[PDB]
């Protein structure tokens, strides 16, 4: 998971 | 002939649209942007639905902020008269009312006002649909345990989260929200109105989705996405 | 028993819920803020439609920015556990992401936060609608001729006008998006979704109001309202 | 006709  | 009902947007035009897919990925080093893993795997699969869903879908790869501008002007300058709708997905960094190129920033409201009721003749009274992969700020969800139209009108735009919030993007699976809209436009676009769709999609990313990380901060975090809809009548992909 | 569909809230809790309507007609001096006249017709119009779909309605007139903050920290501290849902009207001046009090300026994003899913126990899963008679900025449309859940979850805005916009106000008959949302939870409360409802306020709105004014500026000018979702199932006021 |  990672964020944009 | 008998009575007649105007609710629903005419979409039974030779054409369903344009589905232009903007991913970007990669951006140029002295931005300090990050690769984007995993967003292949959303523009592979929007390319899919929409295909399925008769639309002229585009994809393209890696955009400077000019190549956004230019792009969106000329397809706004396209005629669009035997086409019932226009949509534009787009995947990369953002910010509040910002999308980025790979080389900075475009404005939001830019990008849209080229489809305007004035300005794209071909597309007045047409649903201009706006899909958005992208973050709206910092902020993180800990979640809880349980004669004239406007010029505006006719636009939907389809946010993967809250305003303010980060979005959330797995490397390996896509991000949450094109994951979400991809199954729920599969199993619904012959079923269900899409505001209905939608919601279907922000009930699945607030509920099958939870972020996991070693760093405190960013871990056990939630998404809500946003719908914002100026739309005018009811939209079914399907008709007859 | 047999086979079993989650798609719409629960709305036969023993009560609707409340309707708080905040009606701020009259503005301190000191700020310099216009009367804001037709808003009793406004405030009478929901108070009537509401308490058609039996809503607990209480009305406020002419509160501060400090009896604002009070008294919506008061209400999220209410036992809501046999309610089905919320909502609140808010009327007033504003501009983006800001509705005045009669001495000053409210955050949109402080009133809502007092319902967050933490914070307000008695609503987790439940509707919380905010609809607010408010400018957003001061553009003007020229129109053309034709585990957990978020805690951000299960609030909806529905906006008078788009972003960036002014909203417009009939000192007689009230504002266009209050007067046409009346008639459309009237005439359809019984018969359609609330998304659906508010889709044909849109259109009401973009299509039957044009503003009139001895000032060209102000003269001739449209609005299209914006629905702002982040429901997570289809919400119905009747029931069974 | 007024604006907000
Ligand atoms: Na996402
Ligand atoms: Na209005």
């Amino acid at each position: 998971d990672e964020v944009d | 002939s008998g009575i007649s009902l105007d609710n629903s947007y005419k979409m039974d035009y030779p054409e369903m649209g344009l589905c232009i897919i903007i991913n970007n990925k990669n951006f140029h080093k002295s931005t300090g942007m990050t690769s984007r893993s995993g967003t292949d795997v959303d523009a592979a699969n929007l390319r899919e639905t929409f295909r399925n869903l008769k639309y002229e879908v585009r994809n393209k790869n890696d955009l400077t902020r000019e190549e956004i501008v230019e792009l969106m002007r000329d397809v706004s300058k396209e005629d669009h008269s035997k086409r019932s709708s226009f949509v534009c997905v787009l995947l990369s960094h953002g910010e509040e009312g910002i999308i980025f190129g790979t080389n900075g920033p475009v404005d939001l409201k830019k990008i849209g006002n080229f489809f305007r009721g004035d300005r794209c003749r071909s597309l007045t009274g047409k649903p201009k649909l706006f899909i958005i992969q992208a973050c709206r700020g910092t902020e993180l969800d800990c979640g809880i345990e349980t004669h004239k139209i406007p010029v505006e009108a006719d636009f939907l735009y389809a946010y993967s989260t809250a305003p303010g919030y980060y979005s959330w993007r797995n490397s390996k699976d896509g991000s949450w929200f094109i994951q979400s809209l991809c199954a729920m436009l599969k199993q619904y676009a012959d079923k269900l109105e899409f505001m209905h769709i939608l919601t279907r999609v922000n009930r699945k990313v607030a509920t099958e989705f939870e972020s996991f990380s070693f760093d405190a901060t960013f871990h056990a975090k939630k998404q809500i996405p946003c719908i914002h809809s100026m739309l005018t009548k009811e939209l079914y992909f399907y008709h007859h």
